[PDB]
């Protein structure tokens, strides 16, 4: 349930306690642009089959 | 010489005209 | 009877606003001729198969000797043998060039355009012996002038005479215009021309099975990148057919894909057809599970049917299943031009389960392994473990000592130096694109 | 003729390159 | 726009009465052999019952 | 990734409207 | 109710393809059909059941006896009166339709309705009549004709509607359960599942419920769905009643796998029998024990079959033989260690995920791009 | 292959051309193996105690069925062959030799003449120079040609 970060090792009967890494928003923005320029692909292919 | 002579006109005309063009280009932009 | 009437009434129609569009791509010619700009001559080989059908053998011979009235030696030549129509009292007068227009001869584009589209007409009329003495005097007459401008009808011009050729199964004939022709396009390099010749001199073998041959012209051969989307799918279809009957797939197989991809995506369901059975039968034989995506498609079912059973049964593992198959469908193999492969499957099915153990599990003990792939031995269980490792399939080292079957490690070359080599192709391509669009801006 | 439009053409092809470098060059001043 | 009529266009072969296929879209793992599920536990069960 | 993507778009952008609108002129003209 | 029943439908299933159970809903069925003349349905229900019984002729008698009162009465009306428009003669031919649908084939119901949809000038009058239209269709289970008219009803008229829309809903997911699309479609469109019409189409508003938490725990296994199910106010209510789906649904939830499996093992069974039987059958099964296994691997790293298989009860070696056909599919990220018995998890982080997406969308993105080059520059 | 289609051939179509088969792996090469094989038309499935050996060895080896020929590799229902069916059961033996490369005293039981098999026989350095021209050819790119 996400209520604290963590994992179990059940071979060792051991549980590991950390921290999910934060410093990740350069490739959300980069898929967001992604599929920005995805739409924009589809309006410009639109274009030039309307119009040769 | 027909064959040759002929050969080298058309192996420097088509070419030379694409650096015919390109003299726009760079000429379009650079008042741009 | 009023259909007739109606019928008369709409083959006239065609035929003048074939007239018209005849006129339109010879104004292109000349636009094209006075400032050496070929779009409107590719322009034209585009919409070339649009009007593959619109006249009649006497609308042909009126627009000719209206057009032509020039004293061009060609048409002079061509006329005597061309056959006399019957003394008919309808003849139109159909003259658009007067003073200039007429004195100035014919070009040899209008001429090679004309004759090509005769070409055409009479060969829905399967006029075959006409044809290629048509398409002879046509590479006279290509021959005698060395025009650059020609060669862009003149490659479907070859082209269309080398299909004609196939009914007559003249390629051993053909073969020695098509070498000759590829070479003279070689000295002068034109694009297309080359293209086209590349790709039916490759056609020849393939049919013909002389593969040995088709490896060396494709090896030795260069083929300029800048050639068409049509051109680039067949040389594609070609290349990655000869790689796959060659026993090299890996390669073979992303050729196939790329060109397929690459293909239309609604015309030639026929030729789809064929990569896609191509690339099926060769993905198979690689030990990769094709896409169940495709086997759906209606456009590609009912030819493919046979292949979703090969598929279903390879998969499943039963040698049972799999002969019975073949039993049932090997008419059909051979046909489509796949027998020899799938003869390669027939013992190669193994590898395909050795794949998917390999890369479902981490460590399997020999036995089990054994016990999974129904060897029945585990010395033939190592046998095949290091006869996957060995070729480049699995990358798991096999340990002779404790029965281990050691796969790869933790976190791989894929996080710590291959993002940046797997960029630099991304960036390369895009900066091209970049380049390619703007040295294309415009001419004027 | 078959051999003074073959020297014409040269000399022009040369013309048009002893340009494509001034203009370049025009840019690269303009730009800055 | 190319007719790009190689040679062959594949006429149906054995062009019958359709199918009817099926307007859902499936993957590969689909179609197998098995014994159902409820089945499938009870041959499974017994001993210590599982 | 991003700015050749950028790039790359605008570029085919800028010479889909260059061509159009030379090859609309050049039509028109005669 | 209303409309052929779905009732009769499910019926024809079960005397249908099921091999075994044609016991004595059999006997309900022909019960049920020889009361009121069904004669067209008959004939082929007749066809794939028991060869025949000397009742045709005494059904369809008076069967066609009842069609001609209504066609004289309703022609006797038109040719008195020529009121055109809403008349009462289209309101006659129109329950003369509804007789037909409800007795006869499906063609002539179809042309009764066209016939009849061109007199229409009130939008709720033609709402009802497209409404009655795919219901039929749905019971004969025509594809084709069920995706034109839901298309055609959402889209021309669906512009006044009177809050009718909640009918088309249900009838959409009746659609989208029918068609394998489970996740989307079928779990939005059961938001409203504050249904005041008991609808014809819905056997109860039990099999409705049942429904919607099947659909819900196929296309959100544990995704935060417990906001929409688990406390659902309605849901669980109903639930209270339904002790095999409260327990179905509780086990995968507070994981108790146990019980969760024999909850799989129990819907599946009944699910055979059921008129959503084909898109699901193993299907549905096989995405559910999916998402239970990876449900449970999750918050693991290294976990020993000995304690999965217990989770799951016992059966070792059938976990080993599942996990490894499921992650050979290429799903269930987790590679088996067979020679101690111990699983991994070898889940992609988050950057790696994140590159992972970001280089085949940027294939994707490039290979367009390079395409429209080609198109253009010709 | 038939230079041209005469009329008299009764050697290659039985007890040769398959010999050409050895060769066609005899060394260890397939390119060709596999090349040819179409010319046997059909009855290379459709057998005739030639090709079908020359051929069958192939199929019962490239899976890695080693053994799946060494046993009845005898039959050898054509000319002597055995010109170079040992020569190429030789490659057999230097090729499973190949074995993760660095059985003890056992030898492969596929093989074992005795002993004389005895006789037979970044990471972590960041590449800075192609980085570096790599990306500075990326950056010429970007400013270049106006």
């Amino acid at each position: 349930d996400k209520k604290f970060h963590g994992i179990l090792d059940q071979g060792e009967g051991v549980l590991i306690i950390f921290d999910e890494p934060p410093v990740d928003k350069t490739y959300e923005a980069a898929l967001e642009t992604i599929q920005n320029m995805s739409k924009v692909v589809d309006s410009l292919y639109n274009k030039a089959k309307k119009l040769t | 010489l027909r064959q040759y002579y002929l050969s080298k006109i058309e192996e420097l005309q088509l070419i030379v005209n694409d650096k015919s063009q390109n003299l726009r280009r760079l000429q379009a932009q650079r008042n741009e | 009877k009023t259909a007739a009437a109606a019928a008369e009434h709409s083959q006239r129609e065609l035929d003048t606003v074939t007239l018209e569009d005849i006129k339109e791509h010879v104004k292109q010619l000349e636009k094209a001729v006075s400032g050496k700009e070929p779009r409107f001559v590719l322009r034209a080989l585009r919409m070339l198969p649009s009007t593959s059908r619109r006249l009649n053998h006497y609308v042909l011979y009126k627009a000719v000797q209206g057009f032509f009235t020039s004293n061009n030696a060609t048409r002079d030549f061509l006329l005597p043998f061309l056959e006399e129509p019957m003394d008919t009292e309808a003849d139109l007068q159909f003259r658009p060039r007067t003073g200039k227009a007429a004195s100035t001869p014919l070009l040899p584009e209008v001429e090679a355009y004309l004759q090509l589209l005769v070409v055409i007409f009479m060969m829905n009329s399967k006029r075959y012996k006409e044809a290629q003495k048509i398409s002879d005097d046509l590479m006279q007459k290509i021959s005698t002038q060395n025009r650059r401008a020609l060669d862009l009808v003149a490659a479907k011009c070859y082209y269309y005479h080398a299909r004609v050729y196939e009914f007559l199964d003249k390629l051993d004939v053909v073969r020695s215009f098509l070498h000759a022709r590829l070479r003279t396009a070689t000295l002068r390099h034109d694009a297309d021309g080359q293209a086209t010749l590349l790709n039916l001199l490759l056609r020849n073998y393939l049919h013909y099975s002389l593969y040995d041959q088709a490896e060396k012209l494709v090896s030795k051969s260069v083929f300029p990148e800048q050639a068409n989307n049509n051109e680039w799918a067949r040389y594609l279809y070609y290349t990655g057919r000869i790689k796959a009957i060659q026993l090299e797939y890996s390669e073979a197989r992303r050729t196939m894909t790329n060109a397929l991809r690459k293909a239309p995506q609604h015309t030639a369901v026929g030729f789809k057809q064929t990569v896609h059975k191509l690339l099926i039968v060769v993905e198979l034989l690689l030990g990769e599970i094709p896409d169940r995506l495709q086997f759906r498609q209606p456009s590609l079912k009912r030819s493919l049917m046979p292949y979703f059973l090969l598929t279903q049964a390879v998969r499943t593992g039963n040698l049972a299943k799999f002969n019975q198959v073949l039993d049932q469908f090997g008419e059909k193999f051979q046909a489509d031009g796949t027998y020899t492969l799938i003869i390669r499957l027939r013992h190669n099915v193994i590898k395909t389960g050795v794949r998917m153990i390999s890369l479902s599990y981490s460590r399997i003990s020999l036995a089990d392994i054994a016990q999974k792939l129904q060897l029945d031995s585990p010395e033939d269980a190592e046998f095949i473990v290091a006869k996957a490792i060995r070729d480049g399939v699995i990358e798991a080292s096999i340990n002779h000592e404790k029965g281990y079957v050691q796969s790869k490690e933790m976190i791989d070359i894929y996080s710590t130096r291959e993002p940046q080599l797997a960029f630099h192709q991304r960036i390369s391509f895009c900066l091209d694109i970049h380049n390619m669009s703007v040295k294309a801006m415009r001419f004027p | 003729d078959l051999y003074s439009r073959y020297k014409k053409l040269q000399q022009e092809l040369e013309f048009l390159e002893v340009q494509e470098e001034y203009i370049k060059d025009e840019q690269k001043n303009l730009k800055k | 726009d190319d007719e790009f009529e190689e040679f062959p266009a594949e006429d149906w072969a054995g062009l019958d009465e359709d199918e009817d296929a099926h307007v859902w879209e499936d993957n590969w793992d689909d179609d197998n052999v098995e014994d159902d599920f409820s089945n499938q536990l009870r041959a499974e069960l017994e001993k210590h019952g599982y | 990734y991003l700015a050749s993507l950028i790039r790359s778009v605008v570029a085919l952008h800028n010479l889909i409207n260059n061509k159009i609108a030379n090859r609309d002129a050049e039509k028109k003209e005669g | 109710p209303k409309n052929p029943d779905l009732r009769i439908a499910q019926l024809r299933f079960l005397l249908s393809l099921p091999e075994h159970r044609g016991d004595a809903a059999v006997r309900d069925e022909l019960m049920a059909a020889v009361r009121d003349n069904n004669m067209a349905p008959y004939y082929e229900a007749l066809c794939k059941s028991l060869d025949w019984q000397i009742d045709v002729d005494l059904l369809n008698k008076m069967k066609k006896a009842n069609e001609d009162e209504l066609k004289r009465l309703d022609e006797e009306l038109e040719d008195a009166e020529k009121n055109l428009g809403e008349s009462e003669i289209r309101d006659a031919m129109m329950a003369k339709a509804e007789y037909l649908c409800r007795i006869g084939d499906k063609e002539g119901a179809l042309t009764a309705f066209r016939k009849t949809y061109d007199k229409t000038v009130a939008l709720g009058h033609r709402l009802d009549i497209v409404f009655y239209l795919l219901r039929i269709g749905l019971f004969y289970m025509d594809n084709d004709l069920i995706t034109r008219n839901t298309e055609k009803a959402k889209s021309l008229i669906e512009e006044g509607g009177d809050w009718d829309r909640r009918n088309r809903l249900k009838v959409y997911q009746g659609l989208y359960c029918v068609a394998i699309r489970d996740f989307k479609q079928a779990a939005e469109l059961f938001l409203d599942t504050v249904s005041t019409f008991t609808s014809y189409e819905l056997m109860d508003y039990k099999t409705f419920v049942t429904y919607t938490v099947y659909v819900s725990m196929i296309a959100l296994e544990r995704p935060d769905l417990r906001e929409k199910v688990i406390k659902g106010a309605e849901i669980l209510e109903v639930l209270h009643s339904l002790p095999a789906v409260r327990q179905y649904l509780f086990s995968l939830y507070e994981c108790r796998y146990s019980v969760f499996f024999q909850s799989l093992a129990v819907v599946e069974q009944e699910m055979k029998k059921d008129w959503l039987f084909a898109p699901h059958y193993r299907y549905y099964v096989r995405e559910m024990r999916i998402h239970a296994y990876s449900q449970l691997l999750e918050s693991y790293r290294s976990l020993t079959l000995g304690y999965m298989a217990e989770a799951f009860g016992v059966g070792v070696e059938f976990i080993d033989q599942e996990l490894s056909r499921f992650i050979a599919a290429g799903r269930l990220h987790c590679k088996i260690d067979k020679v101690n018995e111990i699983v991994e998890t070898n889940r992609p982080d988050s950057k790696n995920w994140q590159y992972q997406e970001t280089i085949k969308k940027g294939d994707l993105l490039l290979n367009r791009v390079q395409k429209l080059s080609r198109v253009i520059n010709m | 292959f038939d230079y041209k289609e005469q009329l008299p051939e009764s050697a290659y179509m039985h007890q040769l051309l398959g010999l050409n088969l050895l060769f066609l792996l005899s060394q260890n090469r397939v390119a060709e193996f596999h090349t040819e094989l179409e010319r046997l038309p059909a009855k290379d499935i459709q057998t005739n105690v030639y090709i079908k050996h020359p051929v069958s060895l192939e199929q019962y080896l490239m899976e890695g069925s080693y053994n799946k020929v060494f046993l009845a590799k005898g039959n050898i229902p054509a000319e002597s062959y055995t010109f170079f069916i040992d020569i190429l059961l030789d490659t057999i033996r230097d090729e499973i030799a190949g074995c993760i490369e660095k059985l003890f005293t056992e030898a492969t039981r596929i093989l074992f003449k005795m002993t004389d098999y005895a006789k037979k026989r970044e990471d972590t350095t960041i590449p800075s120079t192609e980085l570096a021209k790599q990306v500075i050819e990326y950056a010429r790119q970007l400013e270049m040609i106006v």
